[PDB]
């Protein structure tokens, strides 16, 4: 359940590999369009390596389908992140989450 | 094992830093001496004067005052009330063969500070922490008094027809059972810790670098004397200038609904003293030479003693 | 719709104020789980943006500043805040290099220059709602906001407050001047409490309180102001005397190093000059009275007399004189407005004369801060205690257990539950193994570490709730008591209260109190009279009930406690025989309350046979059926109960030589115990022979022990004596020689409970009749 | 039975005790020995006869006592008995027969007497005075009001109970128990709160606080405001708005401020939430919530789940009031000590919906 | 009392005992008690080591190791203080010290002793030896 539609194409050639860090520029909501998150708020590109599951299974599988510069919206099922409980605090159970990311560089 | 005692220069330098803290405190700093608690008392009095709104000290003794009526069980010990307990004690003391003349401006500059307190309603802060005390013999009840003394010092008359008519329209009972409870809490000679005290005397110098700190200890006998001997220092003073009303008050509050009679209550606490000077006499009526520690207690007992029937015949100097 | 539009709703304004109530109360003391549960729903941006527009109403300024803070601002604000009481310095160069007054006697600034002091890092951690969760987890740092960003924006809105204040405008910020710096003050001395402004910043912040004085625009201080607004203004100026009084301290241990190393080659020198002196005797061990026979504590006491017989030089006598009016001309005293409490002293006096001030948290405010001033030399006096010296090396380990010891005072102020009782045991499982905790005691002692562990063991007694816990912090003080004499002194002061919760398996409140006691003769001579008949109350409840764990476990039914009473008589041993050696003045009052309830001995001898209390024991404990069925076996247990209630009165019999005098009190008391007890009942008992262990191992829980009978010879041996020949030699061969050659044939588990049971209990008593 | 106690009942309601001599003109003369007299408790409204006993089966020849001071074989007054001083007893004046115990000991008149029934008297305070006897003015009203209430609590209909009379009789209740201002001087406010500290535990502990829960749960069971209050008919069915909104009131003016009296109600603390939309005076149970919450911190951790989820559902059903925010900023925190079970069942209920 | 032992030794010690932890809870296993005393040059047999755990599971903790080794040391050093102790008094350092030498060095110590007890020191008990003297202190 890890859908992306491109909303800016990148380079199409450079793609993140294993073992590698990301910067992105991300942004979320709910299906409600409520938005829970942002990073430019925070002027933080917020990093991450790819592969070590820092981040939940529905961002880094739309990670590496990305390519360097692009801009995509995934959209994470429930299943794939936060499923039968949710985040305490922030995200309902059996939540569907809608992202706006950005790989700025490395790779 | 005091022979083994290893030297200075063998000590590593920061626990030789750390005793000479606890030694230099206790031989330069502690021992110094100063005159702020004159020149704090005259700006909070003066201040007053600018180009019926009260003074800078005018306000603080009321904010005394308001914290001693908020109805609590206990009475907590505040350090700040403590620090400025004193310091206002010590506005009296430093008036508390000569002319005849130039002992009376000693006198009437003690009756000019003390009119610099109880004008600004400084009676009936002191007066009312007592009943606020309920028994609890604690270390605030010991920095009350000092100041209850300093301003009764010399027997002044207003300060007591400052306090006689306060008693009389509060009809406050509580101050008077305040003051039977601090009276039966009197120590006296014991015949049991006092050997205590001499077999813990027995010992000079601990083992392993310390100290017998003989302040720590101190006088597990008899240490409430001074506090004890101040109360009734105190009372003696209530009634110096034969004020016969607080004669017929400190027996009868007929204005209240139960009396206490501190009259009687100073008698019950003089036999109690009364015994334990005799029983001190037979354990030493064996011995033939007294030592250095056994005449110190006898030398607080008679001393709170001497307080006592100077105390009790105040209640009767007036016919 | 515009959040500008609440300013004329005055409904919605309300409902959005009480909420932002609850958003500080849910993430209030330190709940930093929850804290970034919030930090979602209130954005980092928009929360930077609400700091400064100045169209938003009253009471929603004085919220979006005040939520700041409690999110961000509060879980590093306690934990620093308490450390500053209290100062650890280093010995770096930086440190040795501190005067009082700056080199160029005009006074120093306040707050400006170098601090060693050590205080933990904070430990942020950056906010994020997309990793992944896991599970106990560990902890939840406070979430983290830019802080070089956030001072340069603070100090512009201070630094136009101040500006804008001067121009008397109709219409101020957020709708009067209360609410235009009180939440922009009590941002501004939260950031200041945390220290993460520099010494330019401060520079800058002193001109903008009066620029008058502070001068290396009209001052603060002259601004007419509401009375809330004084407030802070009090919790602004108290954060600047604690760091006059943090360097003056600083200042007073750089002074000491550079002292005590010139002080330490002085002595040497002289004791090597001392060492060659020959031509004098009797007035050589006067000069060798402080060399090695004094203590090192006596030394620095009789080597520092020289104010108003000295053995040091005038030359570094003088130059601590020289120092100490370096130190009173620094502090209030002239010692024959240009200076902080030439300020304060005007000021706050002034504010007296302003109005009559109705607040009363401003009047205690007011004038604890001018007493602080003007008794500037005992406000050096009481945070002195506070002071202690380590060493360079060892701050790497001892930043190490501060942060393990905030946990806890965090821990204080939380109603315990199941999850903070696992931070509580890790935190104290990971002080006792860090190394200092025992090479500086009095610094332990200083930090009122031993205080607060007691507290939480107050809280959670009040059935127990969290068992597992109190054990372990009961743990820590019995390994703490033993570490230097003093502090067992010190932890013996909250006996009454240990005592009032003597009321399981584990380690108890009580055995705190037992190794409270312990070892020393000053604390047992001290022990009040009423604190010993708290003990023996408890002692009158044992023999009447049962156990009703052990009943619901399923046991027999015992209708006194051989299990319960015993957790008493190992305490009340303790409390009159110290050193090999029994005490008096407890011994002749232990006996005389003792006998006040005699329900307190056990009821077979209060009455069936002494060996046949015994003889009924060994039937019950080796038939299962009578035997409690289970770690708990009730005939264990009575044996070991009459093993308690024998040789605690051995030790107090009256000693030998007070029975070669006539102290007829003293003879009195072995009148008693020698008519309690008789003799021959002890003589069955002596002589009983045990299953010794060959070819198989019997149970120890549940049979017969050779410290049952370790506790009968010590009675007979102190209160009933041998004295003829023969009867040395009647228990002779009927007790020992069986037991002899048992010990003998394994030359194993019961061999080696019996072999010290020998070497400590009957062949000292043969060699106290070898003749 | 008479019985006798130590000092807490010495204080309170019940150990109040006035005296009725048989002559009806000059009753308040200085009364002397030798002199016959009733006893009346003030609460209950008995007469002493050695049992208490009701005023209409009072007769001079059963209960009719007097103050002697040993037994020899024997307009205003004088003035004869001292207060403190006098230490007499009591007999019955056909019977002679001397009242004396047997902690409860129990007073039982005995010819053979003891030297234990020399007591000494003391008179009560008139403010404490006043507050007694409107207890047994109340308690009268209200039991027949429950018992009236109780008649047709099963019956339908296809006595009257008293109306009017407690309408009235609840207002007077309001403004007696009504906290003094803020505006007062702090020296004076303070010491009329400690007048009613008393008179609040005053009530609460001679009955008059479950007496008050009693006549809410026999009508509290009525939800359709007037078809079920058609077990009365229509007469009652108009005032049983009002009646029920003033009753809240006062026991919300009951438990302000003290500690002693909010901790009752940590045994039915799920007998109040239980009622929270109820519809009828739902502002009325919300501030007896608030209350009770602020005083014992104790009534914190004994609430579960299932108690926040009803105060959440209660925001959700009576619009953005602004006190429903208030009792949650109580549960926080207590005495500056939070409670890390609540901080978050409020929190993963109330912010993730976002709505 | 555990203040018996200098800083070095603990800072000897744990260094000792964080070498074998098991996995840095503090504890360590029977076994690795005796091997890391005889890491430290001490070896006492297991008679030595039997005693000491039953004095206080097969789990040593840190404070339960520690106070192990303060008693361990507290007995080596109760007995040599004492001949080092009449070392001070005799100008030989044999035993051989003047009883002439010794009412000037007992009452300037520090023990506030008057010439009383220094007398009743000394009738109580020429040159006296050391082990007579080290009878005559102990009692």
């Amino acid at each position: 359940g890890v859908e992306i539609e491109t909303i800016s194409p990148g380079d199409g050639r450079t793609f993140p590999k294993k073992g590698q860090t990301c910067v992105v520029h991300y942004t979320g909501m709910l299906q409600n369009g409520k938005k829970f998150d942002s990073s430019r708020d925070r002027n933080k590109p917020f990093k991450f390596r790819i592969g070590k599951q820092e981040v939940i299974k529905g961002f880094e599988e739309g990670a590496a389908q990305m390519s360097l510069g692009q801009r995509a919206k995934l959209t994470c099922t429930p299943d794939v992140a936060y499923g039968a409980t949710g985040h305490p605090g922030v995200i309902p159970p059996n939540a569907t989450l809608i992202f706006d990311v950005e790989l700025l560089n490395l790779e | 094992a005091c022979f083994r005692m290893t030297p200075l220069y063998n000590l590593p330098t920061h626990r030789a830093c750390n005793m000479f803290l606890e030694s230099y405190k206790a031989a330069w700093i502690l021992t110094e001496d100063h005159s702020f608690e004159d020149r704090m008392i005259d700006d909070l009095s003066k201040a007053g004067e600018q180009e019926k709104k009260p003074d800078p000290l005018h306000q603080l003794v009321l904010h005394f005052s308001r914290t001693a009526l908020t109805e609590k069980s206990k009475l907590d010990e505040d350090y700040l009330y403590m620090a400025y307990a004193d310091i206002m004690a010590k506005s009296c003391h430093l008036e508390e063969e000569v002319s005849f003349e130039e002992k009376e401006m000693e006198k009437q500059r003690l009756l000019y500070q003390q009119s610099r307190l109880h004008t600004r309603g400084a009676a009936e802060m002191v007066l009312q922490m007592i009943s606020a005390c309920k028994g609890e013999t604690g270390a605030m009840v010991s920095s009350t008094l000092k100041l209850g003394i300093s301003i009764l010092n010399g027997g002044n008359a207003e300060v007591q027809q400052k306090m006689l008519d306060y008693l009389k329209d509060k009809k406050e009972v509580g101050f008077f059972q305040s003051i039977q409870a601090l009276m039966q809490t009197c120590s006296v000679l014991d015949l049991n810790a006092f050997e205590r005290q001499n077999k813990a005397e027995g010992l000079g110098m601990v083992n392993e670098d310390g100290t017998v700190i003989n302040r720590q200890n101190g006088e597990k006998v008899m240490a409430d004397d001074e506090f004890t001997q101040d109360l009734f220092r105190f009372l003696q003073l209530l009634c110096e200038g034969h004020n016969n009303d607080f004669q017929n008050y400190l027996r009868t509050q007929t204005g209240n609904t139960t009396t206490i009679n501190i009259i009687i209550c100073t008698v019950d606490y003089l036999l109690r003293l009364q015994e334990s000077i005799s029983d001190f006499y037979w354990y030493y009526s064996g011995k033939d030479v007294i030592e250095e520690q056994g005449k110190r207690n006898f030398s607080k007992a008679m001393s709170v003693a001497k307080q006592v029937f100077n105390s009790l015949t105040e209640y009767i100097q007036g016919p | 719709m515009d959040i500008l539009e609440l300013s004329e709703r005055l409904d919605l304004q309300r409902f959005h104020s009480h909420t932002l109530r609850l958003y500080r109360a849910v993430c209030a003391l330190g709940n930093n789980r929850v804290a970034h549960a919030l930090c979602s729903h209130v954005d980092q941006a928009q929360l930077l943006h609400a700091l400064e527009d100045a169209h938003l109403p009253g009471p929603l300024r004085a919220g979006y500043y005040d939520l700041l803070i409690s999110i961000h601002l509060e879980s590093a604000c306690r934990s620093r805040r308490s450390m500053l009481s209290e100062y650890i310095v280093p010995l770096t160069p930086e440190t040795r290099a501190i005067t009082l007054f700056p080199p160029g006697r005009r006074h120093g600034l306040p707050g400006v220059g170098v601090t060693t002091s050590l205080r933990p890092p904070h430990h942020f951690s950056p906010p994020c709602f997309v990793a992944a969760l896991p599970a106990e987890a560990p902890a939840r740092l406070s979430p983290a906001i830019p802080l070089e960003a956030l001072r340069d924006k603070a100090l512009r809105m201070l630094g136009e407050a101040v500006r804008d204040g001067g121009q008397h405008a109709r219409d101020p910020v957020g709708g009067s001047v209360e609410f235009q710096f009180v939440p922009v003050l009590k941002l501004v001395s939260t950031l200041l409490v945390m220290g993460i402004f520099g010494d330019e910043d401060v520079k800058q912040i002193l001109k903008m309180i009066e620029p008058e004085v502070f001068t290396e625009e009209e001052g603060l201080l002259q601004m007419k102001l509401p009375e809330s607004v004084k407030l802070q203004m009090c919790n602004l100026l108290e954060y600047f005397c604690d760091q006059e009084l943090q360097h003056r301290v600083e200042s007073l241990a750089a002074f000491a190093e550079r002292y005590v190393d010139k002080l330490q080659a002085n002595q040497r020198s002289r004791y090597a000059l001392l060492m060659r002196a020959f031509t004098m005797s009797a007035a050589e061990t006067a000069r060798r009275t402080r060399e090695f026979r004094s203590p090192p504590q006596e030394q620095i006491n009789m080597l520092l007399h020289f104010k108003d017989d000295c053995p040091l030089p005038e030359d570094i006598r003088q130059d601590l004189q020289d120092f100490h009016q370096d130190l009173l001309a620094h502090c209030g005293i002239q010692l024959e407005p240009q200076s902080l409490q030439e300020l304060v002293s005007h000021m706050v006096v002034r504010w007296a004369q302003e109005d009559y001030v109705q607040s009363p948290e401003l009047v205690r405010a007011m004038f604890s801060l001018l007493h602080r001033q003007y008794d500037g030399l005992g406000e050096l006096l009481r945070a002195l205690p506070r002071a202690y010296t380590i060493s360079p090396s060892s701050v790497e380990d001892t930043m190490s257990l501060l942060e393990c010891l905030g946990q806890i005072r965090s821990l204080l102020i939380v109603q315990m539950g199941p999850q903070e009782e696992n931070l509580m045991i890790q935190s104290i499982g990971n002080i006792m193994n860090n190394k200092v905790f025992y090479q500086h005691p009095n610094l332990m002692r200083a930090l009122g570490m031993h205080e607060t562990v007691m507290e939480v063991m107050v809280n959670v007694l009040g059935e127990i709730r969290f068992p597992k816990m109190v054990t372990s912090c009961c743990r820590f003080l019995c390994y703490f008591c033993r570490i230097s004499r003093q502090n067992q002194r010190s932890m013996f002061d909250h006996l009454s209260y240990l005592l009032e919760n003597s009321g399981m398996q584990g380690s108890t409140p009580l055995d705190v109190a037992a190794a409270s006691v312990i070892d020393n003769n000053e604390l047992a001579l001290a022990l009040q009279e009423q604190d010993l008949e708290k003990v023996v109350s408890y002692l009158a409840g044992c023999g009447l009930q049962s156990c009703p764990m052990l009943l619901a476990k399923g046991y027999p039914d015992i209708g006194w406690n051989p299990c319960g009473g015993e957790r008493y008589l190992d305490f009340l041993r303790f409390a009159v025989f110290v050193n090999g050696e029994s005490v008096e003045e407890n011994a002749n009052v232990v006996v005389r309350l003792l006998i006040r309830k005699p329900e307190c001995f056990g009821p077979a001898l209060r009455g069936s046979g002494l060996l046949a209390a015994i003889e009924e024991a060994i039937r019950i404990s080796e038939d299962p059926a009578r035997d409690g069925p289970n770690r708990v076996h009730l005939g264990h247990a009575i044996m070991s109960f009459y093993a308690a209630l024998i040789d605690l009165l051995g030790r107090c019999a009256p000693e030998m030589h007070l029975i070669q005098a006539g102290k007829g009190e003293a003879l009195r008391i072995r009148a008693i115990l020698r008519s309690l007890v008789p003799l021959d009942d002890l003589v069955g008992i002596i002589s009983l022979p045990l299953q010794i262990p060959t070819l198989v191992q019997p149970k120890m829980s549940a049979s017969f022990v050779p410290d049952h009978k370790a506790s009968m010879v010590l009675f007979l041996d102190r209160v009933y004596g041998i004295e003829n020949q023969d009867f040395l030699l009647h228990v002779l061969d009927v007790g020992f020689l069986p037991d002899m050659r048992a010990a003998a044939s394994l030359d194993t588990e019961m061999a080696l409970a019996l072999n010290r049971y020998l070497c400590l209990a009957v062949l000292p008593l043969i060699t106290k009749c070898a003749p | 039975l008479v019985y006798y106690e130590g000092g807490a009942v010495c204080t309170h309601a019940r150990s109040l005790w006035r005296l009725e001599p048989l002559r009806i003109s000059w009753s308040g003369s200085h009364l002397r020995w030798g002199q016959p007299l009733r006893i009346r408790h003030v609460t209950t409204g008995r007469y002493l006869a050695l049992v208490v006993v009701d005023a209409c089966k009072a007769h001079t020849k059963a209960t009719s006592f007097c103050f002697r001071v040993s037994k020899e074989k024997l307009g205003m007054g004088p003035p004869e008995i001292k207060y403190g001083e006098s230490l007499c007893f009591v007999q019955h004046v056909a019977s002679g027969l001397w009242l004396t115990y047997a902690l409860k000991k129990k007073a039982i008149l005995h010819q053979e007497g003891h030297m234990d029934d020399a007591l000494f008297l003391t008179r009560c305070q008139q403010e404490e005075s006043q507050a007694a006897r409107m207890i047994h003015s109340t308690a009268g009203l209200y039991n027949q009001f429950i018992k009236g209430l109780d008649s047709f609590s099963g019956k339908p209909r296809g006595p009257a109970l008293p109306i009017e009379a407690v309408i009235l009789s609840l207002q007077d209740l309001i403004g007696y128990f009504e906290p003094p201002s803020e505006e007062l001087q702090h020296e004076e406010k303070q010491s009329k709160l400690r007048s009613l500290r008393n008179r609040q535990s005053l009530f609460q502990e001679e009955g008059m606080l479950s007496l008050v829960l009693n006549c809410i749960d026999r009508l509290n069971v009525y939800t359709t405001a007037a078809h079920f209050a058609e077990y009365a008919g229509e007469e009652a069915a108009e005032s049983w708005k009002e009646i029920v909104n003033l009753l809240y009131e006062l026991l919300a003016s009951l438990i302000r401020g003290n500690r002693a009296n909010c901790a009752l109600f940590s045994t039915n603390l799920d007998w109040v939430v239980s009622k929270l939309d109820r519809l009828e005076a739902s502002s009325g149970i919300l501030e007896v919530l608030y209350c009770v919450l602020i005083e014992s911190p104790e009534v914190l951790n004994i609430i579960q789940e299932n108690h926040i989820k009803s105060i959440i559902s209660l925001l959700d059903k009576h619009g953005r009031n602004h006190k429903v925010l208030d009792v949650l900023c109580s549960l926080c925190v207590c005495n500056g000590v939070a409670v890390r079970s609540n901080q978050d069942l409020i929190t993963e209920n109330l912010l993730p919906g976002r709505e | 009392m555990a203040d018996q032992l200098t800083e070095e030794q603990i800072a000897e010690f744990k260094e000792a005992f964080s070498l074998f932890d098991k996995d840095g809870d503090g504890t360590i296993t029977t076994k690795a008690l005796g091997t890391v005393m005889r890491s430290l040059g001490q070896n006492p047999t297991e008679a030595e080591l039997q005693d000491m755990i039953n004095e206080v599971n097969g789990t040593i903790d840190f404070p339960a190791f520690l106070t192990m080794m303060a008693r361990k040391m507290k007995d080596t050093d109760s007995e040599e203080e004492i001949r080092e102790a009449f070392r001070v008094f005799d100008k030989d350092g044999n035993g051989y010290i003047s009883a002439a030498a010794l009412r000037h060095v007992m009452t300037n110590l520090g023990e506030k002793l008057t010439d009383e007890e220094v007398d009743e020191m000394i009738r109580e008990a020429g040159q006296v030896n050391y082990e007579a003297f080290v009878q005559m202190m102990t009692a």
